[PDB]
């Protein structure tokens, strides 16, 4: 938020962190690191020629799998 | 907790170099393969250049980043050593660096990456040599197929049927196939003349000159005796300061007359040898061909071509058996060259050429006349013909042949993945990176062909694992096949040199940690 | 951005459309001077020097062309004039129309190599 | 109209060379998929 960004994708990342803070109040740095990592991997996938929408759909599939796995390995306090 | 690494500029510099290199690789990825297209480059001066050659493209685009400059030098080195592969080498280098990115991120040291890359390079040279098959220079079909493969990528590929046999004849005419270990492409002269079409390119066994004939009326000579003249046919002139002081009117008439007589004696000593074609070297500091000399030569029925350059002399002698004469005393019949014809041929109002065809001593020299409708297409035809000649030169150097269509890259990728699984450690990650990085050339071939790169490369990997090591991307069928049936072959030297030079350039760039502005 | 070349870069359909536009410009200059019903053109050389002509090679020589893909067609007219002496307008018109239709195919994603093979065969 | 009887004739070389040169030009221009225009100095 304090960062004087001009790039619109960086503005989207600022919005991402702000959203994590609004909903949760923690994770505001994890969300950004993870999104950057996902895009960095999509970079190689696009180099290999996959459609960015196919990449996004594979990401949705894997995200659903990871969310259910979190519900699975979770503990209660 | 080891050493904090208080400095981040080395890593920033590494990433900047990798980014620049990958940018160059990704910029020229489209000029790779038979389905690859050309780039137009307008220089700052406005000199236009259409080309498919990686070395040409990189040299012509005034790259500014240091790593990109180094890739330019890499492509030039590949052009020297093999003359073919100047795009594959840059793409391989860019890909190796783009993989070094994630390796560095994992936290591997550039020195470990460099050593593991050297290991992968040695194993890959082994693998490519195992894939290779020997070749006999007598295998004219193999030579034709190598040349056709080299030309498939260029604008002159519909003319491959014409320019591959010429590219094989030229080299096979300028080398002793039994003893030759290399070839000097300066033995092959290329003459770009506008006009006609690329289907008009020709292989002249004799000599071709752009210099004009000085005689009017004598354009054609049969049973031609040719002499090279490194002395001047004009009034005598000592190398020292010389004057002719006249003090009486008679000495004037005497001066004119004695000059006439000097010139006439010269041209008579020339005629007496049987010479009917006269090549005069270019002469500054003195008139090499005075009007009197031209008059006398024409009256004696001698064709005269002056302004021959002092750098074409060794070529002209090698070609038409002439011996250069620098003193009239040594101008005799044994210092001439016998040619069955010497003619000034016209090219459909698009200029004139002096063709000395037929030779009693045609010594290991040939000329290729490149025709064309545009300056750009002529220049690119010349470059492509040079690539074909250089492929034949690689075949002469190393009598070994490798399949094409990304078959060596896929086999390399596969066997180095296996090697990586066997060399467990932190070198395993780097060798696996080397393998997946070289797996990018097939991906490029597929993308440019118009296929699904992932599916195509997966099918290629699968068939090479099954055992079809001569399997590649058939842009004619649209998928995978045995590439030798499409006759896509290239010298082992090309792939080997590309790998070696790319690995060395990558290690050099990995040993860099700072940039200064001197 | 990543590529540090000190210049501009056109890529893909952008540069293909530009090349076709340039060729079309050159051909539309001369289309009106074709056949027994074609008409002549004035050309003024920035000083009041006047030139009347119907010869396409003359027109394209006198013009000051900036695009290289259009310089190609100008040189084509010059070459036709050198080797034949007639057809300098028809050759430019035909080259431009071939370029137009071939770029239409390349937009339909027929590979330019395939378009070129077909053109050579035809 | 029957142009052979009307007298509208052209040397074969005109049409032949027109076709060949136009094809060469079209191929050369179509081979271009990129353009790098360097800023003058
Ligand atoms: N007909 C073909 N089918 C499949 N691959 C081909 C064919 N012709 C050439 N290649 C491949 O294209 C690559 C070289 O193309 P080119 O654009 O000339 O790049 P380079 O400058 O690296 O030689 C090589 O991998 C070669 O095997
Ligand atoms: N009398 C005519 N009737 C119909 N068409 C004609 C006649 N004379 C010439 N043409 C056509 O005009 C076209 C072009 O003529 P012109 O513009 O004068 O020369 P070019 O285009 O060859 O430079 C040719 O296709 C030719 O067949
Ligand atoms: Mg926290
Ligand atoms: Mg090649
Ligand atoms: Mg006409």
């Amino acid at each position: 938020s304090m960062m004087d960004v001009d790039h619109q994708i960086a503005k989207l990342m600022v919005e991402l962190s702000k959203s994590q803070d609004d909903e949760i109040g923690d994770g505001t740095t994890g969300v950004v690191v993870l999104a950057g990592a996902l895009l960095e991997e999509a970079e190689q996938l696009l180099d290999r020629g996959i459609h960015p929408i196919r990449i996004a759909d594979g990401y949705e599939q894997a995200a659903r799998v990871a969310i259910e796995h979190l519900d699975k390995i979770s503990d209660s306090v | 907790k080891g050493a904090y690494q208080d400095r981040d500029k080395p890593a920033q510099i590494r990433f900047s170099n990798i980014s620049a290199a990958k940018a160059v690789a990704d910029a020229i990825r489209t000029s790779l393969g038979p389905k690859g297209m050309d780039k137009m480059i307008q220089d700052g001066k406005g000199d236009v250049t259409i080309t498919n050659d990686g070395a040409t493209i990189l040299k012509q685009m005034q790259v500014l980043h240091p790593a990109a400059r180094m890739l330019v030098e890499l492509s030039k080195a590949q052009d020297i050593e093999a003359g073919d592969g100047t795009t594959s080498v840059v793409i391989i280098a860019g890909s190796l660096l783009d993989s070094c990115t994630k390796l560095l991120q994992k936290g591997i040291h550039p020195t470990i990456i460099s050593e593991s890359f050297q290991k992968a390079l040695e194993k890959g040279i082994e693998i490519l040599t195992d894939m290779s098959r020997p070749v006999e220079l007598s295998d004219r079909e193999t030579l034709l197929n190598s040349a056709t493969t080299s030309l498939n990528s260029k604008v002159v590929s519909q003319y491959s049927s014409l320019l591959s046999p010429m590219s094989v004849n030229a080299v096979m005419k300028v080398i002793d196939p039994a003893t030759a270990t290399s070839v000097d492409l300066r033995d092959i002269k290329i003459v770009k003349k506008l006009g006609g079409t690329i289907d008009d390119c020709e292989l002249v066994e004799g000599l071709v000159l752009t210099q004009k004939v000085s005689n009017s009326g004598i354009t054609r000579v049969e049973k031609a005796k040719i002499g090279l003249i490194q002395f001047c046919l004009s009034a005598p002139k000592t190398d020292m300061d010389n004057q002719i002081v006249v003090s009486d009117y008679a000495q004037m008439d005497r001066v004119l007359r004695e000059e006439r007589a000097y010139i006439l004696n010269l041209v008579k000593q020339i005629k007496k040898t049987g010479c009917n074609v006269l090549l005069i070297q270019k002469s500054i500091l003195r008139d090499a061909l005075s009007d009197l000399a031209l008059h006398f030569l024409n009256k004696m029925k001698i064709m005269v071509i002056k302004d021959i350059e002092r750098e074409d002399i060794e070529f002209i002698c090698k070609t038409i058996g002439t011996k250069p004469v620098a003193h009239i005393d040594q101008f005799t019949a044994d210092m001439l060259g016998s040619a069955e014809l010497a003619e000034e041929v016209n090219l459909n109002g698009s200029g004139k050429l002096l063709k000395i065809t037929g030779c009693a001593s045609p010594g290991k020299t040939v000329t290729i006349v490149v025709r064309g409708s545009n300056k750009l297409v002529i220049e690119e035809a010349e470059r492509s013909i040079h690539d074909a000649l250089c492929v034949i030169r690689c075949l002469v150097k190393k009598r070994a042949l490798i399949a094409g269509g990304g078959a060596p890259e896929i086999e390399l990728a596969l066997r180095l993945t296996e090697y990586s699984r066997t060399l467990s450690g932190m070198e395993s990650y780097c060798v696996r990176a080397f393998a997946d990085a070289m797996e990018v050339i097939p991906s490029t071939l597929a993308e440019n062909a118009g296929l699904n790169p992932i599916s195509t490369v997966t099918e290629l990997r699968n068939r090479h694992a099954q055992g079809e090591k001569t399997a590649g991307i058939n842009v004619r069928k649209g998928g995978i096949s045995n590439i030798l049936e499409e006759l896509v072959v290239q010298p082992l030297l090309v792939s080997v040199s590309a790998l070696t030079l790319a690995t060395e350039t990558v290690r050099s760039i990995l040993k860099i940690d700072d940039v200064v502005n001197t | 951005g990543p590529l540090s070349v000190f210049g501009d870069r056109s890529t893909g359909e952008t540069i293909r459309s530009q090349n076709v536009m340039a060729a079309a410009s050159i051909a539309n200059i001369v289309k009106s001077s074709l056949g027994p019903v074609g008409l002549d053109k004035m050309l003024v050389d920035d000083i009041g020097d006047v030139t009347i002509t119907n010869d396409g090679a003359t027109i394209l020589k006198l013009l000051e062309v900036e695009h290289p893909a259009a310089k190609v067609l100008c040189e084509l007219a010059d070459l036709q004039d050198k080797e034949v002496g007639d057809g300098t307008t028809s050759v430019v018109i035909i080259a431009a129309e071939l370029l137009k239709n071939a770029d239409e195919l390349v937009k339909q994603k027929i590979h330019p190599t395939s378009v070129i093979s077909g053109y050579r065969l035809a | 109209r029957d142009n052979k009887q009307a007298g509208v004739f052209e040397p074969t070389i005109v049409k032949v060379k027109s076709l060949k040169f136009a094809t060469e030009a079209a191929i050369t221009i179509l081979r271009i998929d990129d353009l790098i225009k360097l800023h003058p100095e």
